[PDB]
RNA sequence: GGGGACGGGUGAAACAGGAUGAUCCCGCCGAGACCGCCGGCCGCGCAGGCGCCUGCCAAGACCGCCUCUGUCAAUCAAGGGCGAAGGCCGGGGGCUAGAAGGCGAUCAGACACCACCGUAUUCCCGGCCGUAAACGGUGCCGCCCCGCGGCCGGCGCGCGCGUCCCGCCGGCCGCCCAGGGAAACCGGGAGGCUCCGGGCUCUGGGGGGAGUAUGGCCGCAAGGCUGAAACUUGAAGGCAUU
């Protein structure tokens, strides 16, 4: 309901019984009705296989990274996004990967990662276009439509509040310490401003 | 160092497009005896014996 | 003896920085590479641990004593692996030739045929062979130019591949150490190459250490600590 | 025979004249020319490369360098390519000393292929 | 008028060559328009290429040659005399001076 | 390049004149 | 990490860089661009254009030919596709250089040249734009024409036998006999033309005004394309000689 990013339920063997298991996924493009995914550490290099990242080779895209060894996944979940596997070290059985936001975090090699783009890219790229679409979304997400400025608002409502012209009055970055009810405007702003470069 | 006197092997030619300064290879008159070419001023002529303040440094061959 | 502060008094920098000989792999007549100046162990840098992975270019000439003609214009990089005895063991890091002989290949007219082989050694090392090779003019000839035809050119560069690979395709790092320093390998091509056409200067460039295992010790005592075994 | 590696940098601007123990992470001593002028154009001088050197090679005696391989090389990069008046000088300066010569060999940074020079396509219209 | 039929360029079945630049100037001309000069000149001055021999300990060392290729525009080449103007028929000898 | 630059002094005067058009019509 | 005090930059400087250890040397890593020397009176492509390695995919001219077809052709309004760079619109990416902007000089002034920093841009993908001294300032297809050389590709002939030699065909070129031209020059044409006619398309008609105005079409825009008149003036221009 609140994702993008469609989800595929894809049925296991159940290890410890005679039944079957089914378990929820966020869906690599390509996965399709019947496909036969692999799970482990001997699982091929196929997309939609979930294989530890020490075995994933380098410069493969992969989703739903674990963050740490048995975390059920938690890193590359949103729809299009990947990481890449940058390096291995086996020195110290730590694999780099390079983040959606191209930070890079050293994983351990046994954390285990599914291969492929995670399915539902390009969402973002149609423009809403009306409220009406920006109302159907967040429904499905939560209450954080729509969003008043506090400029608009009164002084007691708002830090920014409300002057006779609508104006901010004071500079809008605001420290790191700043306590709940002050920091509303650029939280520990490092620069300011849009400028070309990086 | 003190100055090491040269004796004048051949006299080049006249250079500073004034033509004041004169091109000469000086021999060291003592010593390794290294043929130097050195800028002088004034009259200079064959076998000129003139006192070099520091001998290591030389002017561009026939320039 | 090359040492300074070990037994002499030396400037503020260097009366803390005692020396310690470096000695190349066996293959090489001269052993002695040099002498290296390390600071003594202060707190958390231990001197040995210091000049644990130095380089050194070290000129076949120097390496191997005798006729500069031939082995004058190669150059060995040698790396400290292991300091034993208060001497640093090398192992293999590249081979190049130098600047000079690299500008006195070119000429104009002629066809530069140049080309990379990854070749993985028996010893766990993957290793970029670059050969360059020349075509040169005929025995007679009408034209000037030594230009050769798109068959020649294809030839030669899968003649080049194909030699490097039953050259140096079961090569362990002492046999292409020996192979480099008696330009064996250079010369094989040299033939294959002169049957398809007539070549000039052609010879591996340069080759160079792309992927090394860990813990090669086992690979010191085979090269520098013994002579013996390779013969 | 106590070997080292003396870089010399003949480039315009300044000459740096400086020796390192073969492996290049230690250095022996190292010298320039504006160390030894007070005029910024006579920083690229022969003279200055004699004086910086011959004040260089007291630091290398003391220290035990008897001989040096020497490694010359010029601005190089996208830029350059041929030496400055120094570097002649602080070979000289060197084998005058008593430095006993090694491999000479040409140092220049030399591209295999090249990011745009700066001058712009019509250059320096000085 | 057309003073040069090659135009001042080699250019002959080609509509676009490379860029070269001017050592000297930085410019952006033509590969067909520039000087081209090769040199191989020895590493040291010929003045202290005898002593520098003496010095050197490694018998049988030969002193590197350093081999470099000139290129310049015609305004960074003609200021620097390394091409000089012509006659008009002096401008027709493609040999070059000694 | 006075022949450049008069189509350049050219250019910015019919723009400003369909400038002026664009307040009227 | 080492070492110690000035580096940069210039024509000479200066502004930034430095005991928070700069410059320099060496190891190592990341990022993006780019492919040197070879590299050219080399080649390919319809022009614009095209140079890392290793594959994959489809081409094209040329040559050879006792292969097939049988005029299927030439040139082309309208129409279709392509088109350097810069620009623009979405995504990215961002090393260098660098329109703008800011500085330090210069100078009488200097918001120019030169130094320095640096945004768009440069690069990729999906589009727009539709222009260049897009030049050989020389449309295309066809015929004949004078020698003398160079290179490139294919093929044939002798000959010991060589990347020979002599041809042939296609291409790229240099010199040039006539001939042409106002001459420079062209001569593989700008020859065979006041002794004027092979076919086809396009353009010009003194110099401005003016590629302006207005109308149309096209593009998101920048702009493109089509394109005046009133009015002004006696030269404008080419090539050569001094």
């Amino acid at each position: 309901r609140g994702r993008g990013a469609p989800l595929a339920r894809v049925q296991f063997p159940n290890m410890r019984g005679e039944g079957r298991v089914n378990e929820l996924f966020i869906a690599p493009e390509g996965m399709y009705t019947g496909q036969e995914v692999f799970s482990g550490n001997k699982a091929t290099l196929h997309i939609g296989n979930i294989l530890p990242v020490g075995n994933i080779p380098e410069g493969t895209y992969v989703c739903n990274v674990e963050e740490k060894p048995m975390d059920r996944g938690c890193l590359a979940r949103a729809s299009g996004t990947y990481c890449l596997v940058v390096a291995h070290n086996m020195e110290t059985n730590k694999t780099r990967i390079r983040l959606p936001s191209g930070q890079k975090k050293l994983i351990s090699s046994k954390a285990r990662a599914m291969i492929g783009l995670v399915a539902g890219g390009g969402r973002t790229d149609k423009p809403l276009l009306k409220a009406g679409n920006a109302y159907h979304k967040y429904k499905a997400k939560r209450n954080c439509w729509p969003v008043v400025r506090g400029v608009a608002m009164n002084p007691v409502d708002h830090p920014h509040g409300g002057g006779n012209h609508q104006h901010i009055g004071v500079s809008s970055c605001v420290p790191r310490n700043a306590v709940p009810g002050q920091k509303v405007g650029l939280i520990a702003a490092r620069r300011t401003g849009c400028s070309g470069g990086k | 160092p003190e100055p090491i006197n040269a004796r004048v092997i051949e006299v080049l030619g006249r250079t500073s497009s004034r033509g004041g300064i004169t091109q000469v290879k000086v021999e060291f008159m003592t010593g390794e005896k290294r043929q130097i070419i050195r800028n002088v001023i004034g009259p200079v002529r064959k076998d000129d014996i003139l006192v070099l303040m520091e001998s290591e440094r030389e002017a561009r061959r026939l320039r | 003896g090359k040492k300074k502060i070990t037994q002499r008094k030396n400037p503020d920098p260097y009366l803390k920085k005692e020396w310690y000989p470096v000695i190349a792999p066996a293959h090489f007549k001269s052993r002695h590479i040099g002498q290296t100046p390390v600071t003594k162990t202060a707190g958390l840098r231990v001197a040995t641990d210091v000049i644990n992975h130095r380089v050194y270019e070290v000129n076949l000439g120097d390496l191997n004593p005798g006729a500069e003609d031939l082995n004058g214009n190669t150059k060995f990089y040698l790396q400290t692996q292991l300091v034993s005895d208060g001497k640093c063991l090398t192992n293999f890091h590249g081979m190049d030739i130098t600047r000079h002989k690299y500008g006195s290949l070119f000429r104009k007219g002629c066809d530069c045929i140049d080309v990379f082989m990854d070749i993985p050694t028996t010893d766990g090392y993957l290793l970029r062979v670059f050969v360059i090779a020349f075509t040169d003019r005929f025995r007679f000839q009408r034209r000037k130019n030594c230009h050769v035809k798109g068959r020649v050119i294809r030839m030669m560069r899968a003649g080049i591949y194909e030699t490097l690979h039953n050259e140096l395709g079961k090569v362990s790092i002492p046999v292409l150490v020996t192979k480099l320093s008696n330009f064996e390998v250079n010369a094989k091509l040299t033939e294959a190459l002169q049957k398809i056409t007539m070549c000039r200067d052609v010879m591996i460039r340069r080759v160079k250490v792309v992927k090394r295992p860990r813990n090669t010790m086992e690979l010191l005592s085979t090269m520098h600590d013994s002579n013996q075994v390779r013969n | 025979e106590a070997f080292a590696v003396c870089h010399i940098y003949a480039g315009k601007n300044d000459t740096f004249i400086h020796v390192t123990d073969l492996s290049g992470r230690e250095t022996i001593g190292r010298v320039s020319g504006g160390m030894k002028v007070k005029r910024h154009c006579d920083e690229p001088s022969a003279y200055a490369a004699m004086q910086a050197t011959q004040d260089l090679i007291e630091i290398i005696t003391d220290r035990g360098i008897t001989a040096v391989h020497i490694k010359i090389r010029a601005d190089g990069g996208t830029g350059k390519r041929v030496y400055g008046q120094g570097g002649s000088a602080a070979i000289r300066a060197l084998v005058r000393g008593g430095i006993k010569i090694g491999r000479i060999e040409d140092s220049t940074p030399i591209p295999t292929d090249r990011t745009r020079h700066k001058g712009g396509r019509r250059g320096r219209r000085l | 008028p057309v003073k040069r039929r090659n135009n001042g360029r080699s250019k002959y079945n080609c509509g676009h060559t490379n860029i070269v630049r001017c050592q000297n100037c930085h410019r952006c001309v033509p590969k067909d328009k520039v000087i081209k000069r090769f040199t191989i000149r020895n590493i040291v001055d010929n003045t202290i290429a005898d002593d520098v021999l003496n010095a050197c300990v490694i018998q049988g060392f030969a002193i590197p040659k350093l081999y470099n290729k000139v290129q310049y525009c015609v305004s960074c080449s003609i200021h620097n005399h390394i091409v000089r103007v012509r006659s008009r028929e002096d401008r027709k000898i493609r040999t070059p001076p000694k | 390049m006075r022949a450049k630059w008069a189509k350049k002094r050219m250019r910015k005067l019919k723009r400003k004149r369909r400038h002026m058009k664009a307040r009227s019509k």
